[PDB]
């Protein structure tokens, strides 16, 4: 089988002590990484949520963003029911992003960019002003629409 | 020149700080970070000492009864009422602010309690 988990590399040119596995930084660059000179994979994902009665606050967990990431996220009804409310904070409850009604009133969207080292966002979606909805996010895909 | 200060927010009851008659031309620097409780620094600077409880009373009117999107109101009433300010600029929750002062004068160097949810169940500014 194959493997997974964290590594460390360490590259040297005409540094001898590399092979020690000991060697510190020093000189002036040399290497980079190569998936920086295209464009970012994007991640897509949709889910069917359902607001009942005693049920009309859902709230999501995503995984961690890199600096620089971008964030997109739109809902959409399956049938007559009405637009809820969309926002997203993040672990601690601070607000980043509220969602706006587009023209053609049948969707909310929302858009946010990553300015930390780390990032943990949690997506809000209530209706608490059988109905059903659908909720499409992604992860540098712009192209959600 | 460096000063430190030591205070206490009550129910989002800020603290004025006096800067008696700067020059033009110096730069103002500032850091404000929490040391006990669930206090989240805003840090301001202003000429004329006018308090901001009546101003900033009215956002969270507002956000209390609506969608009214906070952020968006919070950054038009603190873009009025400070020449300039700061959030969320530092390590965490804690404000930094760097200010050229314009004129020759003295200027209010104000210390409080920002607007913000720290719930997960419901939203409750
Ligand atoms: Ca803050």
């Amino acid at each position: 089988t194959y493997t997974t988990g964290s590594f460390q590399l360490i590259l040297g040119l005409n540094a001898p002590q590399v092979i020690s596995g000991e060697g510190e930084p020093e000189g002036e660059v040399f290497a980079s990484l190569a998936s920086l000179e295209i464009k970012p994979e994007a991640h897509v994902q949709e889910l069917e949520i359902r607001l009942d009665k005693d049920t009309r606050y859902l709230t999501q967990h995503t995984r961690n963003l890199q600096p620089g990431d971008t964030f997109h996220a739109l809902v959409e009804p399956i049938g007559e029911a009405p637009l809820p409310r969309l926002r997203l904070t993040d672990s601690g409850g601070k607000p980043l992003a509220f969602g706006l009604i587009d023209q053609p009133g049948e969707s909310v969207e929302l858009n946010y960019t990553c300015d930390q080292d780390i990032c943990e966002l949690v997506v809000h979606v209530d209706g608490t002003d059988e109905a059903v909805y659908r909720l499409l996010v992604g992860i540098n895909a712009p192209n959600l629409r | 020149r460096v000063q430190h200060f030591t205070g206490y927010i009550e129910d989002g009851r800020g603290i004025f700080y006096s800067l008696p008659d700067m020059k033009q031309g110096d730069i103002i620097y500032a850091s404000m970070q929490n040391t006990g409780g669930n206090l989240d620094p805003l840090v301001g600077i202003m000429a004329e000492e006018i308090d901001p409880a009546v101003s900033l009373g009215q956002v969270l009117e507002k956000a209390l009864a609506s969608e009214n999107d906070l952020i968006s109101e919070l950054t038009a009433v603190a873009d009025r009422i400070f020449l300039g300010w700061d959030d969320d600029g530092g390590k965490g929750y804690s404000a930094s602010l760097e200010f050229t002062i314009p004129r020759d004068g003295t200027y209010h160097i104000f210390a409080g309690s920002t607007i913000t949810n720290q719930r997960l169940d419901k939203f409750q500014p």
